[PDB]
């Protein structure tokens, strides 16, 4: 006979949350990844200096002169950050993150410019030789959709 | 009486036969069991019957997987699911059979 | 992980065959699962087998688990031994890892 | 009455392959050698691999 | 161990000497077997 | 009277039998009990009976 | 954590067997839980057992808890002793930790 204004408006806010659910869920993940990136960076300094001073990429965190323990460079969504031959990889925690990005990671690596180096940011990579890395293809890479426009670099970016 | 095909699976026997009339097939069906069958499961053997891919006599309805409730019973040892089909085949001017072709499936005991 | 020296030449053969062959040569009794993989090609010279094995695993093939008497395995290229007379082998590891990359 | 109980279908059969095929049809794939004695690996005209050694046929 | 009651008498790193109980032509006699470790091997 | 199978589990006995008529099975059933049974649980022994896998 | 010196050779054997064997040699009375793990392969030379044990734990096997008389354990590779004549062992720890990584 009457009461449909309360019933529809409680059910439009319900469906509004369902539509606002995936937007906040990738905005959210995309936010948790933007930090793995900040934690990865700022460690470029150590790595850059080590390379320019010695001409060899730092083998591990201790070589680079950073928390000798990967797990000591963690965060809220970051379970750690390891330096492996100049390549700095950031791992996403398992608690406090999206759902399709946890335990997932990215890498920052550089290239000899000769007198200086240039840095790249993208999906996990392994270093082959002092001037070559390759996709750490394995299935734990943070999905392209969660990576900034500034971190879409490919293993062979120059 | 004689019948046509017999194919088992150590839980049920799907048979294929024929009888003289609405009587000897009634005698035979009474000698076994009578059941209200309900949720049937479809399985690749049915389609292998529609495919002709498993040799038999496609006067027959298919199937051999379901769930059975007893209506009447004469052999304590046999759970006939139902007289799956029955069709009186007349023949032609080349010859008779005139009888009632039929098909039954039955799980025994144990 | 120690054995007689051998030369492994396998031209398009089932890893299950290479395995059995490797058991018929007293390199344990090797047994696979059923469907491990398929067929592989390798050609080794002067390699102890237990190594040519570890090396076969990395090609395509499986990982190995040993019960003790029997071992279970579950789901040209060549091998050459380099003597290192002068340096320690571990000092090469940084540079050698760097050629491999993701290869 | 027999299916409701336990079912085995024993092996006693034929299965004996390369003694049913001619020798010039067979192709040497590889050879293995180590402490377990040397063993040859050979391919059927049906594309199977086999392993055979000194004293075998 | 075993049906012949093979008594453990020595233990090396590679092998184990035992004394077993065989019917040699009708006499019950000692058999001084030495079980080696498991490598690759075959017999009938 | 005689009966067929008897199978127990230290809490209940599932039996299998036969009687002369609507009378001796009534005598036998009266000698025991009579119950309104309600929420039944289905368990892997039922299907082993449908499988014929447990002889009965 | 002190014992006679031993050589452990286990070719595809239940850790429960290695354990019992280790109790039959007066290395405590060892008892597992029931289902601890499975089968392992190790081959040690010149190692006191109580160490070859700590070392067995790290392979696949369990951790150990001692009641005192009995110990409960709950859910080739080789061992070699390196003498360090000249340096202190702790000075190696940085470099040795760095080879292991997550291995």
């Amino acid at each position: 006979f009457t009461l449909i204004e309360l019933m529809i408006v409680i059910a439009i806010v319900g469906i509004l949350a369902a539509v606002a659910l995936p937007a906040y869920q990738d905005y959210t993940a995309r936010a948790q990844v933007s930090e793995a990136i900040l934690l990865a960076e700022g460690q470029k300094s150590a790595v850059t200096e080590y390379y320019l001073n010695h001409g060899k990429w730092p083998e591990n965190n201790t070589s680079a002169g950073v928390a000798s323990s990967p797990t000591d460079i963690k965060g809220k969504y970051v379970k750690e950050v390891e330096v492996k031959n100049g390549v700095v990889t950031a791992t996403m925690l398992s608690s406090g993150v999206n759902n399709e990005i946890k335990g997932k990671k990215l890498s920052l690596w550089a290239r000899r410019e000769n007198g200086s180096v240039k840095w790249f940011c993208g999906q996990p990579v392994t270093r082959t030789d002092d001037d070559t890395v390759a996709d750490a293809k394995d299935g734990k890479e943070i999905d392209t959709k969660h990576l900034p426009s500034t971190c879409r670099d490919n293993f062979d970016a120059k | 009486v004689w019948v046509k095909t017999f194919s088992e699976n150590n839980n049920a026997v799907s048979i294929d036969g024929s009888a003289v009339s609405h009587d000897e097939v009634a005698e035979f069906m009474r000698g076994l069991n009578g059941v209200v069958w309900t949720p049937k499961g479809m399985g690749r053997l049915v389609d292998r019957r529609r495919d002709s891919k498993t040799a038999r006599v496609e006067m027959l309805t298919s199937d051999a997987t379901i769930e059975e409730f007893p209506e009447a019973q004469v052999s304590p040892f046999f759970k006939n699911i139902d007289l799956q089909t029955a069709k009186q085949v007349g023949g032609a001017q080349v010859g008779v059979p005139i009888l009632v072709e039929f098909k039954i499936t039955m799980t025994s005991n144990y | 992980y120690r054995g007689k020296r051998v030369s492994f030449e396998f031209k398009d053969i089932d890893i299950q065959n290479l395995l059995r062959v490797i058991a018929e040569i007293s390199k344990k009794n090797i047994v696979v699962a059923d469907d491990v993989s398929g067929k592989v090609t390798i050609r080794l010279r002067n390699v102890p087998w237990d190594q040519a094995l570890d090396l076969v695993l990395r090609t395509k093939a499986l990982g190995k688990e040993e019960f003790g008497n029997i071992i279970r395995i579950a789901p040209d290229l060549m091998v050459n031994l380099l003597p290192v007379n002068y340096a320690v082998a571990a000092d090469m590891a940084a540079r050698v890892k760097d050629v491999l990359s993701e290869r | 009455d027999e299916l409701g109980p336990v079912n085995a279908n024993p092996v006693a059969a034929c299965n004996e392959p390369l003694c049913s095929f001619d020798l010039d049809q067979l192709k040497l794939v590889a050879v293995v050698t180590g402490d377990a004695s040397p063993v040859a690996m050979v391919e059927d005209p049906a594309g199977r691999g086999h392993i055979v050694r000194r004293n075998t046929r | 161990m075993g049906r012949q009651g093979g008594k453990v008498t020595q233990i090396l790193r590679d092998s184990v000497t035992v004394t077993e109980v065989f019917s040699g032509n009708g006499e019950i006699i000692k058999n001084p077997v030495t079980l080696q470790l498991k490598p690759d091997a075959k017999q009938d």
